[PDB]
Parts: structure tokens; C-alpha cells; sequence
């Protein structure tokens, strides 16, 4: 408070998290949604607004069309993005952006112009003194405590695995897959139609996402678990809807996350995450693979399915040579780990040299971010 | 040790970038 | 594994074997995951020695 | 109370398993005692 | 929650105690493998006389 | 262009008669020949180093004539007797001259405890031996060499009188002999001790030649006095020869030398509290939410709902292992369109055709 | 001879060519792909095969998973090669294999078991009377009218440079390098993802390959050309996708082939093609250096980029000694030349002693090809 502390903002497709530099915990975590009313409103003299933003939007789900501003990790509606950032700065943190620097995170492989846009609407409108952009998955490795290893980050919008050697990333070995939690929610909604239950609107998609977060797990063996569900009815759970109805999902608990390992269910050509990180390792040099097998770190919201670590280790050990040792690293707070890495990066004294000055931006236009940020 | 090792590492990204 | 030892002069066996071993075994093996274990100042002095 | 009752029993069986594991590592170290001793005996016999 | 919290602190200290036993097991198998191979080589030399 | 050859070569031979300690001794002598060539001390064909395998059976190993020291393998050497006759023909198909072995045989007839005899013809050693005064203790290596003997050499040891004159001049317990105008001979109980003495004498002789040439006379040398100087356990030359065999093995050379103290290589690891622990311990499926059970007629087959109160199975799986199983594989595309035309143009021609009739109506007609 | 002409079959890694000896043009050139259906077929009477081979497979790209039987110049699916040979003999040419001799081409350095397997397949099943195996790079020089010179070849499998001295292939100086057209296509995807265009399935790889074939050129000077592309938009061109969308390739046109000259873009530690040719000439003796610098022939599919000739001449001049005779001889038909050389070699009367009879194979097994053909 005596000195200006930077703002660490982690912004993915699913939720937005914001906090102060050097803090243990982010101050605000809220879904990245902008809702607009659809029904006729006749109640004059009481509270109506033309648009709802943040957790207030998810509170009044029954009278809105929920609309995600970030699609597959790419910003597609910039006005809603500015509204999200305004609600982040003023409603939640309640600090003006002009006093403090801000730090943003972004996907590894992306359209170029997005970064330019993230520059232009951050200096021109919010009048920040300085900012910086960092790759999301590097911060997971920084927060885990390791300078060398391969990290998979599978958020709600995009999945990507990057190998980092001696704290300094390799661009040619970066693998990006467009398969994340939202596609899993859509697949779960599609396969829940076969039992009779129907979910079609946006609030129903939020309810289905809640069902997925509550009752899903990854089977160690798909065939054995499927035969087990074919034998008895011990794999049945009952979830109570906000209407008051009770549904019994049963067999679908381990079929929804299995699309992560077998993307042929969705019809996509690309194969599962385990062989994806195997190919990412194989694209690197032979000498560094020994450190890469022993330092595999999982991160992101989708990687919080129960039993994901054992299945991942078994598959990647089946793919790996027999003489090599496999170690998976699953932090218990992996869902926030990227933000934690940001808090590490905003506290280093050398990082004061990294900041893009406002004068430098005014001199060089919005293209300063490619040469300044790596 | 780890903190000042990342200190140094960020020093060489400054050296290496430009 | 065919180390491909360099040819030597009639008075220069020492030099040829030394450069062959330099090609085979690097003198800085601490790079990788092991570089964290040693101190930053100490590792550089070890390399110089 | 549900969160409390889950966590306590979980690491209760963890602690039970680690008391089991300590005997295994003691066995392995005692095995290395024989390994070092018996290898030293072989090299002493070959030194004769 | 009051008689939750103490349990989580003590048990977290317990895993951080577990990990030392775990990696010292890690060392122990590997130096078994090395010493057992080495003793097998010595026995082979004894057999060859 | 890969001049190296495997020193061991016992694998390729598969022949001849060898003792239990013959393999180690042959590998040791060939490694010694390789080291003499690789230091650059000797380069051409001669009989420099000789070995005794058995104390009570003679059978000394010498090098065949006409082979360079780089080309020496273990199987190519020749085992002879004390007199010099070829009792065992070597693997190399070269003419055998056993003339220079005679001096080594005379030294073997002198001392029973000697097993390794090394002769040097390096320029510095020959310059020292040609010098009138003896080797001066002007270097630490010369002090570490120890005592020595000086004998005038006439170049031939065939005569019996020369052999019997060597024996008393050599002495009962002496390790270093100097043949005047011919070089130096080192005697060792083991091969490594003889190699150590050879290396120390070799270094000391260039030290003495350089210091003696630069200083001028003896007065400026301020030489020291030798008298004022006066696992299991190591034996003089074990560690150095072991290190040389280790590095030579790392060149890719196959040496039969076994190690009294073997080498252990461990990277090890430093535990860091910041590091988080590891903490580890085609077909398409169609689901059916229900299960039907066969029930006898109460003959006609009947199937039963088997609801969830009766603990029935939850999910029935159907597996499809290949695409397009619904359609037969072999089919002409023209047939369907032909039949579509056939059906459709009966509307165009507006038939008077009625549906099939059952045969119970046909019977009464 | 007069009654029957030997079949000239060139098995390239990307394309397969076939024709009759003594003829100017090959009768059938088709892609070497095999596709399997990936979706369930519900139309009963339209007719669906188990797998599609060649041009029929490439017509229906949207419903197939295309697989290449030849990978990096090494066969990885032998029954798939049986399928491609069956399609070549029976469908494209409509001639029986038992009544004519066949001619096969091969990479200069291949494993012995590969040659043995080709001979065993060609005699055991097809029951051809006579066959012969030729080095791919040698026949290009015969098509060139030359007997002495250095041949650089680059296909979809691998790029290699050989010296030829009055019909003798020096085994020591043959150099190999893994810069093929497929890697350039993959790098074209990797650089196209910057603009915002995403291609991920094996069907779109043919679209990206067509973009590479139609809109690329090699910069004479890279550093000047990047500044030229940044300054103005005159280098940008538009391509029209099969679904009707229009993309603007822009800067990347001279960035796709530049991986040939600087392999550090792809992450490979190897040297460029110019250094490979220079080192290949450096490994030969002094006497033939003058007629290797004064005689260079380019061949292969990759070597038809516009402007590759002048750039190659300049880069090999920069490494050559002073006042040295340097000339590059690139025929316009440089990636049909292997078939032309094969037909030329089969046309001669003294070539008829090269044929391996069925009795010779039956006596000496599949290992006779190495003794008969050196
Ligand atoms: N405990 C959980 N179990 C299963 N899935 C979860 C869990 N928590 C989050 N998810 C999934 O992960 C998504 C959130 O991912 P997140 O890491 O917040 O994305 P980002 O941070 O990149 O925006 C949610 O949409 C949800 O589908
Ligand atoms: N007209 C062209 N322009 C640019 N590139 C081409 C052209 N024709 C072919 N290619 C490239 O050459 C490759 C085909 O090489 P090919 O000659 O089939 O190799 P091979 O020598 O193994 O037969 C294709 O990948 C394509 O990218």
C-alpha cells in the first residue's frame, strides 16, 4: 500500500482471477460471462440494467442469455471484454488501474493481432503505466518450483503442452490441441439426451457443467470399468436439479472425461492428450528427455478429475521406453497455479526491467509487444 | 537460492532478447 | 559405440587422446536439472577449474 | 464436519501405511548391509 | 471446522515427513542394483580365476 | 580413419593353449606396448618388454619381429622358453627372430624375482647412458627411482662369459640397469611397478639432460644427496596403471585388466524445500440405460424390464469395432437409382395394381 | 524387347508414376495415399469399400483418414505397399504383371532388408518375370545427358546429394538431410497459425500443400525481403479455399522455403542444403572437384520453387574457392526426370543382361538382388 504493487490478472476462457503482487491468494475469482436480458420487463421503478456482468450474471440465470466473450482462448467480442475488465478493476478490486502496473497471461500459440489488441485497449482506455504479457504454462512450472520440465495446461478453452529447459522455453516443440472442458460439457449434454433428460439453453449448460464438476472421474481401464458397469449398479449417483427433480446419471460418469484420451468420440482427428505430450517430448532432443520424463506437471481446471494422474501415468509409461522412469506432478492447487506463478514473476527485482513503459508504447505503437515480450 | 536463481535467469532473458 | 578417436602425430598422442576425450565427455555436466542443486557462484568456479 | 471426518480417516490410513513402509526401508537398508559386507568379502578373497 | 483444521496441519506435516523415507527408498533400490551387479562381476572373476 | 584395434582380441582367436593367468598377462603386455607407442617413446619394431608367466615353467612372452607397437595385440605375441625356442607359435604369420630376447634371458637367468623386463632406446635415455658420469640425483623423479647399476654393453650377449659377467655386476637386489651407449633396463616384480620405474626414469632423464646442457658442468646443478633422503594395500604402481586402464577403456579400447578398486559414478541429488513432491502412487461405445431379462412364457419368448429396485445392471454396452458395419461392403450404386426410376415411372404410367392378398382368401375360391 | 516393354514404375515418397519403357511420358501419375473411412455409413445401396487408394481416396478427402505408406523414405506398412502396387498394375495401366518386366527405383542408402523385401514381394505374389533396382539419383544424370556431376535430390521423404563419376556412385560422399516437402508443409501450418487460420486434420494437409505449391517463392536476400514485406502490401496475394473462404498469405510466401537454407527454424541442428552440397564435394578427391563445381544438376519435387536457382548459385559461389567455374543446370521437367532416366536405361540393348530371371530368384532366395545388382 505504501508502494505501488502490480496487479496479477489471469484471464482464461472459463473464469477470470485477479489479485495483488506478492499475495498468497487472488482477491477475486469470477466466471467470465456477460449476460443480457431476453424477456419483456414490466416492473417500472425497480432494478433493471441493460447488461449483467460477472457473478451477478450467473445469479440471475433464468432471465439472461449467457454469452462467453472468449472463445477457444481467442477474444471474439471486445466490448464484453472491456466490460469484464472494468468490472474486474472497479467492482471487485476497487483500485484504479492508473496507479499500478498490470500483468496479463495469454495462450502460447494464438493469432498475432490479439496481443496488439490487448495492448491498445489497455494503454489507451485504462491508462495503465506499464504492462507485460507472459505465456500461461511457464508460470505453472515457476509455481511448481522447477526450472526444467514439460507442463500440460488444459483450461476451459484450449489445451497446450510446452516443454521448458533450464527455465527458457522451446518454441518448436509446443503442441496445441483445441479440446478443453467446454467441449466436454457439450459432449456430456449430448450423451445425457439418451437417458431422456434434455438440456438446451445456456442456464442448462451451466447446470450440466455443475453436474460434470460434481460427479465425474477417469477410469483406470476403460474396458474393465465398462464391464463393471455392465455387471452391477454400484456406479450410480443421484443429482438433484434446481427444479427439484432427481436424475441418475449412472454410466456416463467416466464416459465424459474419456473424450480427453479418445477424441474420436467427438469426431476430431487428433488423438488424446497422453500421446500429444509424448510427441511433444519426442520433438525435443534425446539428451534432455531424461529430465522431461521425471518433471511432468499437470495444471488447469480440466486436470482436476479424480484418477487423472494414474491413468495419465499408465498411458505415458505404456508409450515410453521401459528403461525410462516416469514422474507425474499433480499439485493440490493446480487450478490456480498459473496465477501463483504470476505472483512470483511480479516480485522479482530484475522483472522491473521487463515492464513496457507508457512512453515506449507511445513511441512504438501497438507493435512493441512482440519485441518486448517473449 | 531459488529466488535469486530466477533473478539471474530473468537477467539473461534481458541479455538474450536484445 | 565407435568413439572415432582422432589420428595422432608421431609425437602427438597426448593431444589427440585429450581432444577425443573432450569430444566424448563434456566438462560441464551440471546443465539440466542438476544445475539447481549447486550454487550459482560455486558452479561457475567448478566449470572454470 | 463432513470435510473434517473425511480428511482425518484418509491420512489415518496414510500414517498406517507409512508405519508399514518404514519396516520395508529398514529391510532394504539391512539388505545393503549384507550387500556391502559380502562384496567386501569377495574383493578381500580376490585380493588374496 | 475447529477440530478439522488441526488435523490438516498435522497431516500435512506428516506427508512432508513421508517424502524423506520415500526418496531414501529410491536411493536404496538403485544402489542394490549397482552393488548386486558389481558382486556378480566379482563372482564372474572368481569363477574365471 | 579408425586406426584403433581391440587390444584384448581373445574373443576372435578361439585357439591355442593358455594358462589361467595368461589372459591378464597378455592383456597387460599388449597394453604396455600400446602405452609405449602412445607416449611416443618407441615407434618401430624391436623386443623391448618381456614377461614371465610362471616362475617354475619359464615360457616368456616376447613380441614378434616386424610388428609396430600400435599393431600389437594379445594373441599375436610369442611364448618361448628360457633358451629362446618357439614353444608356441603366435597368431601373427610373420618370420620369427629371437635374437634380442637373449639379453632378457640372461637377466632372467640372473634374478628369480624379476617378472617384467623393460628396455628403452629413447634419445634422452641413450644420451644419459652415453655420458661418462652416472645419472645425477638432480630431480625428484630420479630420487624416487632409487638405486641403479652401470654395466658396459658390447651389443651381443651370445657368449657365456658375457652372461656370467652380467650376473655379478647386476647385483642380487637391483631394479635399474644402465647399458652404456644403449639405454636403460628396468626390472619389476609386477608389470605396474616396472612401468612406474620406466616413467619416472624417463622423466628424470630429460630433466637431467636439459639442466646439464643449460647449466654447463656439474657445479651449477647443486645436486641433492640420496642418503639424506632416507583394497588391502597399494603396491607402488597400482593407482596410476589402474587410471591409465580406466581412461583407455573409455577410449573404446578393450583391456582385460580387472580393477582392484572399481569406480562408482552417481549424479546424486540435493533435496530442495521449494520443490513440490512428485506425489504418485477404433471402437465406438453405445450405451443402454436399462437391462432386459428373459422370462419363460406364462411357448413364446418374453422379456422383462427388471427395474432398479431389483438390483439390476445399470449400463449395457454395445461395441462397434469398425465403421460402416450397417451397410454391406459390396454394392453397385446404379441399382438403387434404377429401382427408384422403376418405382417412380409407374406413377407416370398410373398402374391398376393392388396389394397382396392372403392365401386363406385364395383357398375358398 | 520388341513384343513386350518393361514397366517403368517410379515409387516416390509422395507420388507414384508408371509407364512403359521407350515412351516419353508416364501413363499414370497419382498420389501415394491410402484412406480409410472414419464415419459410419448409413446409406445401404450406394456402395462403400473398405479402403480407398490413390486419386479415388484424394477425391473424398472429407470422410477418410489419409495414411502414407512411405515415411521418411522408409516403408512402414508393407501390405499397404501391396495395395498401392495392386492399384498401379491393375487399375491405372490395366496390364498384367506376369507378362512384362518391371523396373524399380530406390534411395541411394537404404537398409538391406528393404531391398530383400521388395524383391520377395515382387517375385512371390506378382510373379513378374524380370525386375531390376536402380538408384533414384543416378537416373536423373542419365536423363541429363551426363555421366559426371553432382546430383541433388529432394522429395517428400528426404533430401540427399550424391556425386556420380562416369556412372559410379561414391558411397562415402553421399550425404543425407531431413528437409523434405512434408516438413515444409508442417512449417507452413505452424506459420499460418499466426495470421489466424487453423488447419489440424489430415484432409487440410492437402490444402496446405496446394497453397505451398501455388503461392511460394525463394528470396534472393532474406533481410532485404523482410523489410520489403513490412514496408508495403504488394507482396500479399489471396487464395480461395474449397469452402469459399479467402485467405491472404502475405509475408509467409518466402518464409516457407527458407527452412531449406536455415534449418534452425525447424529446430534441427543440421546445416543448410548449400553447406550439404559443399561438404559433399569437399569429401571427394581433388581431381574431380573441378568437374563437380562445373557440373551441378538439381532434381526432385522440392526444387521447383521459383527463384531457387539463383539463390542456390549465389550460396554455392559464396563457399567455393576463388575464380571457380560454378554453374547450376536445372531442367524444367526436373521432377519427372527419374522416370525418364528409368525408361532410357530400360531402352538399351545391353541393359537386358541386368534382368533377374525367376529361376535365379527361386535358386538363390531374396538375397540374390544384392549380388546381381551392385
Ligand atoms: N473440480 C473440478 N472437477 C472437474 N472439472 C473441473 C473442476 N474445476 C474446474 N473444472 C473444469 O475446468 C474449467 C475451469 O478451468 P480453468 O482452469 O478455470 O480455466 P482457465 O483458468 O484457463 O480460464 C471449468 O469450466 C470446469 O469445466
Ligand atoms: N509445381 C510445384 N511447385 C512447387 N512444389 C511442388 C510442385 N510439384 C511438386 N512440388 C512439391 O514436391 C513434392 C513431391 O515430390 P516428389 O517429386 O513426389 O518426390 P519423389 O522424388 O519422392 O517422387 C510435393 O510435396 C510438393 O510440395
Amino acid at each position: 500500500d505504501d508502494d505501488i504493487a502490480a496487479l496479477v490478472v489471469d484471464n482464461g476462457s472459463g473464469m477470470c482471477k485477479a489479485g495483488f503482487a506478492g499475495d498468497d491468494a487472488p482477491r477475486a475469482v469470477f466466471p467470465s460471462i456477460v449476460g443480457r436480458p431476453r424477456h419483456q420487463g414490466v416492473m417500472v421503478g425497480m432494478g433493471q440494467k441493460d447488461s449483467y456482468v460477472g457473478d451477478e450474471a450467473q445469479s440471475k440465470r433464468g432471465i439472461l442469455t449467457l454469452k462467453y466473450p472468449i472463445e477457444h482462448g481467442i477474444v471474439t467480442n471486445w466490448d464484453d471484454m472491456e466490460k469484464i475488465w472494468h468490472h474486474t478493476f472497479y467492482n471487485e478490486l476497487r483500485v484504479a488501474p492508473e496507479e499500478h502496473p498490470v500483468l496479463l497471461t495469454e495462450a502460447p500459440l494464438n493469432p498475432k493481432a490479439n496481443r496488439e489488441k490487448m495492448t491498445q485497449i489497455m494503454f489507451e482506455t485504462f491508462n495503465t503505466p506499464a504492462m507485460y504479457v507472459a505465456i500461461q504454462a511457464v508460470l505453472s512450472l515457476y509455481a511448481s518450483g522447477r526450472t526444467t520440465g514439460i507442463v500440460m495446461d488444459s483450461g476451459d478453452g484450449v489445451t497446450h503442452t510446452v516443454p521448458i529447459y533450464e527455465g527458457y522455453a522451446l518454441p518448436h516443440a509446443i503442441l496445441r490441441l483445441d479440446l478443453a472442458g467446454r467441449d466436454l460439457t457439450d459432449y456430456l449434454m449430448k450423451i445425457l439426451t439418451e437417458r431422456g433428460y434434455s438440456f438446451t439453453t445456456t442456464a442448462e449448460r451451466e447446470i450440466v457443467r455443475d453436474i460434470k464438476e460434481k460427479l465425474c472421474y477417469v477410469a483406470l481401464d476403460f474396458e474393465q470399468e465398462m464391464a463393471t458397469a455392465a455387471s452391477s449398479s454400484s456406479l450410480e449417483k443421484s443429482y438433484e436439479l434446481p427444479d427439484g427433480q432427481v436424475i441418475t446419471i449412472g454410466n456416463e460418469r467416466f464416459r465424459c472425461p474419456e473424450a480427453l484420451f479418445q477424441p474420436s468420440f467427438l469426431g476430431m482427428e487428433s488423438c488424446g492428450i497422453h500421446e500429444t505430450t509424448f510427441n511433444s517430448i519426442m520433438k525435443c532432443d534425446v539428451d534432455i528427455r531424461k529430465d522431461l520424463y521425471a518433471n511432468t506437471v499437470l495444471s488447469g481446471g480440466t486436470t482436476m478429475y479424480p484418477g487423472i494422474a494414474d491413468r495419465m501415468q499408465k498411458e505415458i509409461t505404456a508409450l515410453a521406453p521401459s528403461t525410462m522412469k516416469i514422474k507425474i506432478i499433480a499439485p493440490p492447487e493446480r487450478k490456480y497455479s498459473v496465477w501463483i506463478g504470476g505472483s512470483i514473476l511480479a516480485s522479482l527485482s530484475t522483472f522491473q526491467q521487463m515492464w513496457i513503459s507508457k512512453q515506449e508504447y507511445d513511441e512504438s505503437g501497438p507493435s512493441i509487444v512482440h519485441r518486448k515480450c517473449f | 537460492s531459488f529466488r535469486e536463481e530466477l533473478e539471474g535467469l530473468i537477467q539473461e532473458q534481458m541479455k538474450k532478447g536484445n | 559405440n565407435v568413439p572415432n578417436v582422432y589420428p595422432a602425430a608421431p609425437q602427438g598422442g597426448m593431444a589427440a587422446l585429450n581432444m577425443s576425450l573432450g569430444m566424448v565427455t563434456p566438462v560441464n555436466d551440471l546443465r539440466g536439472s542438476d544445475s539447481i542443486a549447486y550454487d550459482k557462484g560455486e558452479k561457475l568456479l567448478r566449470c572454470k577449474l | 464436519e463432513t470435510r473434517a471426518e473425511f480428511a482425518e480417516r484418509s491420512v489415518t490410513k496414510l500414517e498406517k501405511s507409512i508405519d508399514d513402509l518404514e519396516e520395508k526401508v529398514a529391510h532394504a537398508k539391512e539388505e545393503n548391509l549384507s550387500m556391502h559386507q559380502m562384496l567386501d568379502q569377495t574383493l578381500l578373497e580376490l585380493n588374496n | 471446522e475447529t477440530r478439522a483444521e488441526f488435523a490438516e496441519r498435522s497431516v500435512a506435516k506428516l506427508e512432508k515427513t513421508i517424502d524423506d523415507l520415500e526418496d531414501k527408498l529410491k536411493c536404496t533400490k538403485e544402489e542394490h542394483l549397482c552393488t548386486q551387479r558389481m558382486l556378480d562381476q566379482t563372482l564372474l572373476d572368481l569363477n574365471e580365476m | 580413419f579408425s586406426m584403433m584395434t581391440p587390444i584384448n582380441d581373445l574373443h576372435t582367436a578361439d585357439s591355442l593353449n593358455l594358462a589361467k593367468g595368461e589372459r591378464l598377462m597378455r592383456c597387460k603386455i599388449s597394453s604396455v606396448y600400446r602405452l609405449l607407442d602412445l607416449y611416443g617413446w618407441a615407434q618401430l619394431s624391436d623386443t623391448y618388454v618381456t614377461l614371465r608367466v610362471s616362475k617354475e615353467q619359464d615360457h616368456f612372452l616376447i613380441s614378434p619381429k616386424g610388428v609396430s607397437c600400435s599393431e600389437v595385440t594379445a594373441s599375436s605375441l610369442i611364448k618361448v622358453n628360457i633358451l629362446g625356442e618357439v614353444v608356441e607359435k603366435g597368431s601373427s604369420c610373420f618370420p620369427v627372430d629371437t635374437t634380442g630376447f637373449c639379453l632378457h634371458s640372461a637377466i632372467y637367468a640372473a634374478r628369480p624375482d624379476v617378472r617384467c623386463i623393460i628396455h628403452l632406446h629413447t634419445p634422452a635415455t641413450a644420451a644419459v647412458s652415453a655420458m661418462k658420469w652416472g645419472l645425477l640425483p638432480v630431480s625428484h623423479n630420479a630420487l624416487l627411482v632409487g638405486d641403479m647399476a652401470y654395466f658396459d654393453f658390447n651389443g651381443e650377449m651370445e657368449q657365456e662369459a658375457d652372461r656370467i659377467n652380467l650376473q655379478k655386476c647386476l647385483g642380487p637386489t637391483c631394479k635399474i640397469l644402465v647399458l652404456r651407449n644403449h639405454g636403460v633396463v628396468a626390472l619389476g616384480d609386477t608389470v605396474e611397478e616396472a612401468f612406474y620405474k620406466v616413467f619416472h626414469l624417463q622423466a628424470a632423464c630429460e630433466i637431467q639432460v636439459s639442466a646439464l646442457s643449460s647449466a654447463g658442468g656439474v657445479e651449477n646443478l647443486i645436486l641433492l644427496e640420496q642418503e639424506k633422503h632416507r583394497m588391502q594395500k597399494s603396491r607402488l604402481g597400482e593407482h596410476e596403471f589402474e587410471a591409465l586402464m580406466r581412461m583407455l577403456d573409455n577410449l573404446g579400447y578393450r583391456t582385460g585388466y580387472p580393477y582392484r578398486y572399481p569406480l562408482v559414478q552417481e549424479k546424486t541429488k540435493h533435496k530442495s524445500e521449494v520443490e513440490i513432491p512428485a506425489t504418485v502412487t477404433k471402437t465406438r461405445w453405445l450405451n443402454t440405460p436399462n437391462t432386459y431379462l428373459r422370462v419363460n412364457v406364462a411357448p413364446k419368448t418374453t422379456w422383462m424390464k427388471a427395474d432398479e429396485v431389483e438390483k439390476s445392471s445399470s449400463g449395457m454396452p454395445i461395441r462397434i469395432e469398425n465403421p460402416n458395419q450397417f451397410v454391406p461392403l459390396y454394392t453397385d450404386p446404379q441399382e438403387v437409382l434404377d429401382m427408384r426410376n422403376k418405382i417412380r415411372e409407374q406413377n407416370r404410367q398410373d398402374v391398376k395394381s393392388a396389394g397382396p392378398q392372403s392365401q386363406l382368401l385364395a383357398s375358398v375360391i
